[PDB]
């Protein structure tokens, strides 16, 4: 346990400098000067061809631009807008609605996935599990800008129930059906991974040794299966939800949500990579530590490999 | 908890690329001209309804109309510290007259009581100073005018009378790009290599040197330049900016629907006609009057205004705009232009007795800004109605659409809006209609029309000189060299913060008063 | 009796599922080899004249705003991404398995530096790193999508191939052959290739439909591939305005995008329930 | 009268494929205990879990009863069974590893087999109770350890304080000892039978010996493809066996110059348990010298953990050992193998591996696995290389009809005949047997010895067979070498260990068969 995260942290100081080192080669090594790609859209001129100069110090060697660049990210100066705003000031003012999907996202995903697939599990052959079976299946291939535009349009189009167009007014009965359509894709995973986990985990030998010795059956079932199915739907949570993140994008824009993925999806639309950079190092950052998070919550609830 | 899609505090307006140096009398466009009208300040100021007020000048007087004796209040400045004096409208009305200086808008100055001799021809340009404007102290000076004009004392406000300061009228080049103005804003001075930003934006502030009609209630703009304005909207909805001042085509039909009364409407003063030359055969004498009185009572205006424009449009009951200050909709005689296929056989049986038919009518237009929909729709609805076979023609380029007309009115009748500079219904009736008063792309010639707008200049009082024109108008019905389609009507999309927005008279909003908090 | 590359086809043959799954990836292929066979017309022809008619037997799927039949124009947006998706599996398919295969057999002081350098290609969500990548390119081709596609599709398959390779290797025929011969290279490849090869074609077939649906909605946001290419998601972009007008022709593009993603998805679930159950209860 | 479970005519069978337990019966007199034994496949777990209703998905009862003091609990009844499971008839399962919730804390375990108590006080101290009276060395400080942490010695006595919690009046122990070892199934047997008689249970244990089951139980059960076959008491049977097929089972039952010298043989593991700068290492086997007459039998017998696996692996060259010399036939050095050494001498000696189920590729078929050795070589060129093999398939016994097949669709034996046959295809001079006849039940163990008996005598090889009991030695090998702790304990001839042990362990290794003298 104590030894074992003191392994888990030093394993991972290593994936950090790599990621952002090459986040900061791909960009500042390929495009030669990279003063021609980091202009987007708007003409280049000597007024503003020298402000990002001074802002990325462009004229020392790589490693200590890197350092640099590292140093001015932590210490919370991310650039500047578009708008002539500090890109800071956007997000700390961007992170509530953003946070406030992705938890309805999330919840929704977590208990009808889990409900489903239990009730699919412990009833195995049924009718009910091939069905559940079919539909993740057809929900999976999808993607999930075109199951977007199908719900939009369906439900705000056709007949108006739910709002077309979240413009600002984030009340939860208006981010309802965003989150549904952002959701729905992991949740097709998760109920299909817990699915085959209880099915493959109510046949083990300890549950049989277990239900010989007269245990109630809402107990051994609870205990001896819902903790060792229910572990690896917690470590494929962690992973998918980092992977959802950037799914958020198109999910975002396509209903002009103002949040931080709406922020992205204008900055790439209107192609400004040094506002977008940025954003994305500091999402790939968060990514990490909650991966570390998550890895030390399964290593604390399965003590085979908490052993040191 | 909480949210918010945090925007910077000044305001975030559309507009586009000036194709022309900031000069007052060197540009002729509303893409342009919505710009210059907040960094000046004329002798008159027009409020949202289109009524002047004193800004600049101190005391006008007009015994007869003709002799204007104008003074100016003493204390004011530019924005450079130059006090504003008589000599620098003098001076700006002067260099703006003068051929050799080749400006846009030199046909204003025409009633200026020596405009020949200094824009007719060089024989005796020697003197480039108008016989009419004189200087009786730095702070008042005089102007005399051809013939009694009640109605001039009111374009005073104009964009193009505007004065100009002293330290510009040797530098031209550089005022082009960096203009002086005692206007209520001033150009943006923040980060160097602000203000024209260049095909990007344009940032303006607040002028503390201001006291007039038009203090700003706001912390400044920055007119976004754009293009393809459906862009313009989607960056509205995603909380990017705060007045659209034009709704796109695309979505005219369901942006009450996702916008919920963020989203005015109000009457503008341009409106759009189609014309056919009085010289291409078939179309002159009687028979061409009844032609064009055929062609004109055989339209389904309403029609295609609910079905296309989908009430972004109306249709006209007379040859002047909706908020024309001094307009009559139900004048006595308007049933002429109007929609009953009965009135237009009967005519073309009346008509085509000294011609009987010739063969095709075809339609020129422009087809980059987009008018197939209604081209097309007025095509439909004036063929197959009267056993007749009109269709569309299109020219991709409007240059050479414009060369087109400037070849006096050789064929392929076509369509052409006119647009108006300041609220009054002679501006909409004169430069068109009169014997050689430059546009008058159809060459109507009736000096009995132009004698009755001469009579109707010629009152004491404006309210009567409505009245006359009111009937000069009437009496063009006999004629209608053109027919008219409708006006125009804007619809302005505010977004979430601003809250004190309205369509003035032209669809600009009132960006003077527009309170961000 | 043979080869369990014969039995396995038998014991398939008979799956609803890969039948399906079978034709419909057949005729996706063929569609998107040879388009010019099922009608005549050119896609990129454009006339204004007709912009919003309706299905008919003149035009099928009606027009869309410049006059483009949405018919002709459905046909070579598959050829493109059904080439990128093909192009960019195999290649990730190669390497992932050389790379996870060479350190999963091996072990100390190289599938130490191997699951580094997984791990840290791991830090990436794909379509983040994709999009910050694709900003700065100007030559924007086919073939450039492909390669930055491959770039970070790998370390997924690196490490199912390294766990399938360090599980076989942990039993006694791969002891006994060595045991008498054969050189740690030729064992390995005799021995451990066919016994493992399974799982690393699953996850290949069901990346290849990850990928499919990674280009398609990067391309849909217009830094994916040029407008010189007629393709879905790019074909849907300019149909996003008149859908909340309530015309449905955004929905014959994505109709065909939503297919052979599926066809790909729902084989692979075949060919994994029969080739590696196992690892269905605690993977995916 | 009234004996206890009488289970005359247990019919199960598993989704329709066949009758896999047919007619068997049996009648405990409710304070004996009853054994009975079967080879592998004879289905006895089956008919031990289908009278608690544990059998498996498949399976379901076809007709017969189970009575229990006259009660049918053949209507399964799952509301009715928890008034008997853990109550009136323990269990005792097979695998010690993998019957324990591995993250559960087996002493949270137990604490609830009791489950009828007040679930907060004394459920801690009455399980820390029932597992000092299990025997384990220190109930509260193992009382808090998961059960991945406990050696095989331990699990079992754990699954039998679970079994033996509400004292059941019926135990169906299921071949408790089955993966134990000797030297510890003894023991655990001997606590078992000590605790048993305290209660009176009856304790019905299936087994799949004959000398076990008699020197243990007093009645015994014979059953082949599920039909009993006979039953009596135990001397009765063993000694006077009626059926043939009994007879057969006793018959089978095991009661009665040099060419490698090693030397000072030593190899430690320099392990990791933890900590970066705490590296202690595990030394796994030391201090080995002996000697190998040709023509002869050397075998090694070692506990679970003695560190004979290793030793094996370090004679073949396959691990690089410490220290020490392993010189072959005065020629052949295993510590620096020259370059052509390595081919010019893996063709004297081959190894035969542990169990026959993960040993043979299994995508190959029979005779492209055979060949394979007969390639590597290059020798035979491309039909005496069938030559080669229609001759070695014939020196084991292995149909002729079996070419082609796949290791998937083989029995048991055939395995380990096809292993044999294989390190037999290039003329070796030592093989050495890592455990071969160890997974297989009596009768094909006992065929297997023969056939390597016969080889023997009919080659002149030199087995270096190894083992982990000492039953199976007598009447094969000449010379033993038992090994604990990684060190030698004795090295002598079959007759001194036989007769005259002169070690302390010697003696309680060879009393702990199941001779029981
Ligand atoms: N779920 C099932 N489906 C099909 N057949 C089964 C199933 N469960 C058990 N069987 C059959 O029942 C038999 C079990 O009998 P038996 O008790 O001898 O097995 P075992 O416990 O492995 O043998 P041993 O006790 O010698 O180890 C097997 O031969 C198997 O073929
Ligand atoms: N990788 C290893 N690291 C540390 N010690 C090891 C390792 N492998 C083996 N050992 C030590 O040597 C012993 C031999 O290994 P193992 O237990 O697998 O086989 P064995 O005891 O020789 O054979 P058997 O399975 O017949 O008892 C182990 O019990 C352990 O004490």
């Amino acid at each position: 346990m104590g030894w074992y995260v003191a392994r888990r942290v030093a394993v991972m100081v290593p994936v950090f400098l790599g990621a952002t080192l090459l986040i900061y080669g791909m960009v500042f090594l390929l495009p030669g000067d990279p003063v021609a790609a980091l202009a987007g859209d708007r003409p280049l001129t000597p007024a503003v061809a020298a402000q990002l100069r001074s802002h990325y110090h462009l004229d020392d060697p790589f490693l200590v631009q890197y350092l640099r660049y590292l140093g001015g990210i932590l210490h919370g100066d991310l650039g500047r807008a578009y708008s002539g705003l500090p890109v800071s000031a956007v997000l700390a003012h961007a992170f509530p609605v953003t946070i406030r999907l992705a938890l309805i996202a999330l919840a929704v995903e977590a208990v009808l996935g889990i409900g489903f697939g239990v009730i699919a599990g412990l009833r195995q052959g049924g009718i009910f599990d091939s069905a559940v079976l079919v539909t993740g299946l057809v929900i999976i291939a999808i993607p999930i800008f075109v199951l977007g535009f199908l719900a939009q349009f369906l439900f705000g189009v056709q007949l108006e129930i739910a709002p077309v167009t979240v413009g600002e007014r984030a009340s939860v009965g208006r981010l309802l059906l965003p989150g549904i359509v952002l959701g729905a894709m992991s949740f097709a995973y998760v109920v299909r991974l817990t699915r085959s986990a209880v099915a493959a985990n109510a046949h083990a030998d300890y549950v049989r040794t277990a239900t010989a010795k007269g245990l109630s059956r809402p107990r051994v079932v609870t205990v001896h299966i819902l903790r060792n199915s229910l572990i690896p739907v917690v470590t494929f949570l962690g992973a998918d939800l980092g992977a959802l993140m950037g799914g958020a994008i198109v999910t975002e824009g396509i209903f002009n949500i103002h949040g931080v993925g709406g922020v992205l999806y204008q900055a790439v639309t209107r192609q400004e990579t040094p506002t977008v950079v940025s954003i994305v190092t500091v999402l790939v950052l968060i990514y990490l530590i909650t991966n570390l998070l998550v890895d030390l919550l399964y290593a604390a609830l399965d003590p085979r490999i908490r052993y040191g | 908890c909480g949210g918010g899609v945090l925007s910077p505090d000044v305001v975030l307006v559309n507009g586009g690329e000036p194709p022309n140096p900031l000069i007052p009398t060197g540009t002729n466009d509303s893409n342009g001209g919505r710009i210059i009208d907040r960094l000046f300040a004329g002798l008159m100021s027009y409020d949202a309804v289109g009524k002047p007020s004193l800004e600049v000048a101190q005391s006008i007087e007009s015994a007869d109309n003709v002799n204007y004796r104008i003074t100016v209040k003493p204390g004011w400045k530019f924005t450079d510290g130059s006090p504003v004096t008589a000599h620098s409208f003098v001076d700006a009305w002067n260099y703006g007259a003068l051929s050799t200086n080749a400006q846009l808008q030199q046909h204003f100055f025409s009633p200026i009581e020596g405009f020949d001799d200094v824009a007719g021809a060089p024989g005796d340009k020697s003197r480039t100073t108008m016989s009419g404007l004189r200087v009786v102290n730095d702070l008042e000076f005089t102007v005399r005018l051809k013939a009694p004009t009640i109605d001039f004392t009111l374009r005073l406000g104009h964009s193009s009378f505007y004065p100009l300061p002293d330290s510009a009228f040797r530098d031209m080049a550089a005022f082009g790009r960096n203009p002086i103005g005692n206007g209520p804003y001033k150009l943006a001075d923040g980060p160097a290599g602000p203000a024209w930003e260049h095909n990007v934006r344009i940032d303006l502030v607040p002028n503390p040197d201001y006291h007039g009609n038009r203090k700003p209630r706001n912390k400044g703009l920055r007119f976004e330049f754009y293009a393809n304005l459906d862009t313009a909207y989607a960056d509205l909805l995603s909380g990017n900016l705060d007045v659209l001042d034009t709704i796109p085509p695309s979505a005219l039909t369901v942006y009450q629907r996702d916008l919920g009364d963020h989203a005015t409407s109000g009457p503008a003063a341009i409106n759009q006609t189609l014309d056919t030359p009085l010289r291409l055969p078939h179309f002159g004498g009687e028979e061409g009057r009844l032609r064009r009185l055929a062609l004109s009572a055989a339209i389904n205006r309403p029609q295609i205004c609910q079905q296309i424009f989908a009430g972004t449009r109306s249709p006209a009951r007379d040859f002047t705009a909706r908020s024309l200050p001094g307009f009559d909709p139900n004048l006595p005689g308007n049933e002429v232009l109007d929609y009953d296929p009965q009135r237009a056989r009967r005519l073309w049986a009346q008509a085509d007795a000294i011609s009987p038919w010739s063969g095709r009518y075809a339609i020129a237009y422009n087809a980059d800004a987009g008018h197939r929909d209604w081209v097309d729709a007025v095509a439909n609805s004036i063929k197959n109605v009267l056993g007749i076979d009109a269709v569309a023609a299109p020219q991709p380029t409007f240059a050479g659409f414009r060369t087109q007309i400037t070849n006096r009115a050789i064929d392929s009748a076509f369509r052409a809006g006119w647009r108006g500079a300041y609220p009054s219904m002679i501006e909409f009736l004169a430069p068109l209609f009169t014997a050689g008063a430059g546009s008058n792309d159809v060459g109507y010639i009736n000096p009995e029309f132009d004698a009755a707008l001469a009579a109707a200049e010629a009152a004491p009082t404006l309210t009567e000189s409505h009245e006359l024109v009111n009937d000069a108008q009437r009496i063009l019905f006999h004629d209608m060299p053109v027919v008219p389609l409708w006006d125009y009507i804007s619809v302005v999309g505010w977004s979430s913060q601003v809250s004190n927005v309205t369509v003035t008279w032209n669809g600009l909003p009132d960006y003077e008063n527009i309170v961000k908090a | 009796h043979t080869g369990f590359w014969l039995d396995a086809w038998r014991g398939l043959r008979r799956r609803p599922k890969f039948v399906i799954a079978a034709a419909l990836i057949l005729l996706i292929l063929v569609v998107a080899a040879f388009p010019s066979l099922f009608t005549a017309a050119d896609p990129t022809y454009a006339d204004p004249s007709q912009s919003m008619l309706a299905p008919s037997a003149a035009h099928w799927f009606g027009t869309d705003l410049q006059g483009h039949d949405i018919y002709s124009r459905t046909v070579y947006g598959a050829r493109a991404s059904v080439t990128v998706g093909l192009g960019a599996t195999l290649a990730v398919f190669v390497v992932g398995g050389a790379l996870g295969a060479l350190a999963g057999f091996y072990g100390s002081w190289i599938d130490a530096v191997v699951s580094r350098v997984t791990d840290v290609f791991l830090g990436l969500p794909l379509l983040l790193a994709a999009i910050v990548l694709m900003q700065v390119m100007h030559h924007r081709t086919v073939w450039t999508v492909i390669a930055i596609l491959a770039l970070f599709g790998w370390p997924q398959v690196a490490r199912i191939a390294r766990g399938a390779v360090l599980e076989v290797r942990a039993s006694d025929y791969v002891l006994a052959a060595k045991a008498l011969g054969l050189n740690r290279f030729q064992i390995l490849l005799r021995h451990a290739l066919p016994n493992a090869v399974g799982p690393v074609i699953a996850v290949a077939t069901v990346a290849l439909g990850i990928f499919i649906v990674t280009e398609a909605t990067l391309s849909y946001l217009g830094v994916g591939l040029p407008t010189s290419v007629v393709s879905w998601g790019g074909d849907i972009n300019v149909a996003q305005t008149r859908l909340r007008s309530g015309s449905p022709i955004l929905f014959y593009p994505a109709g065909a995008l939503a297919i052979t993603v599926l066809a790909f998805m729902m084989m692979g679930d075949a060919l994994r329930d029969a080739l590696d159950p196992a690892s269905r209860a605690w993977r995916a | 009268a009234a004996p206890l479970l009488s289970v005359e005519g247990l019919e199960v069978t598993f989704g329709t494929d066949a009758p896999a337990v047919c007619g068997v019966d049996l009648a405990v007199r409710s304070g004996q205990t009853v054994a009975v034994v079967g080879e592998s496949g004879s289905g006895k777990s089956t008919t031990a879990a289908a009278i608690l209703g544990l059998l498996p998905a498949g399976g379901r009862i076809t007709a017969g009863r189970v009575v229990f003091d006259g009660r049918d609990i053949t209507g399964a009844d799952a509301k009715r069974l928890r008034s008997i499971r853990g109550r009136e008839i323990g269990y005792v399962p097979q695998d010690p590893m993998t019957n324990l919730n591995p993250v559960w804390k087996v002493g949270f375990q137990v604490t609830e087999a009791l489950r009828a108590n007040t679930d907060g006080r004394a459920a801690r101290r009455r399980a820390v109770e029932l597992l000092a009276e299990a025997g384990l060395p220190d109930p509260a400080k193992q009382a808090g350890r998961y059960p991945h942490q406990l050696s095989g010695g331990m699990c079992q006595r754990a699954l039998i304080a679970i079994g033996l919690a509400g004292r059941p009046r019926l135990l169906i122990a299921d071949q408790p000892t089955s993966a134990l070892d000797v030297t510890v199934q003894r023991q655990v047997l001997d606590h078992l039978q000590g605790l048993t008689d305290e209660l009176g249970t009856a304790l019905l244990l299936i087994t799949h010996d004959l000398a076990l089951a008699a020197q243990r139980a007093e009645a015994v059960v014979v059953v082949r493809r599920g039909v009993v076959v006979e039953s009596g008491a135990a001397q009765s049977i063993l000694q006077s066996p009626q059926h043939e097929y009994t007879r057969r089972l006793v018959a089978a039952a095991p009661s009665l110059g040099d060419i490698l010298v090693v030397s000072e043989l030593t190899k430690i593991y320099r392990e990791s348990r933890g900590a970066p700068w705490r590296r202690v290492e595990s030394r796994a086997v030391d201090g080995v010298s002996f000697r190998l007459p040709r023509a002869s039998t050397l075998a090694i017998v070692g506990e679970s953990g003695s560190g004979k696996s290793t030793l094996a692996r370090m004679v073949l060259g396959l691990l690089q050992p410490t220290s020490g010399t392993v010189v072959f036939d005065g020629t052949y050095d295993v510590g620096a193998l020259a370059r052509d050494q390595v081919l010019a001498f893996r063709r004297r000696v081959q190894p035969v591996f542990q169990n026959p189920y993960s040993s043979l590729d299994p995508m190959y078929s029979v005779f492209r696995a055979i060949e394979e050795p007969l390639r590597v070589h290059h020798v035979g060129d491309r039909r005496q290389r069938q030559r080669a093999v229609r001759e070695l398939v014939d020196q084991v016994a292995l149909p002729s009809s079996i070419l082609g097949r796949r290791p998937r669709e083989l029995s048991g034996g055939q395995r380990q005949r096809v292993a044999i046959a294989r390190a037999l295809a290039l003329r070796p001079e030592v093989l050495v047997c890592d455990q071969a006849v160890s997974a297989l039940d009596v009768l094909v163990q006992a065929q297997i010895l023969d056939l390597l008996a016969d080889l023997q005598a009919d080659l002149g090889l030199t087995y270096l067979f190894i083992s982990h009991d000492l039953a199976v030695i007598r009447q094969i090998a000449d010379d033993v070498l038992v090994m604990r702790a990684g060190r030698v304990v004795e090295h002598a001839s079959t007759e001194e260990v036989f007769s005259r042990p002169r070690h302390e362990y010697t003696r309680q290794l060879l009393q702990a068969i199941p001779g029981a003298p």
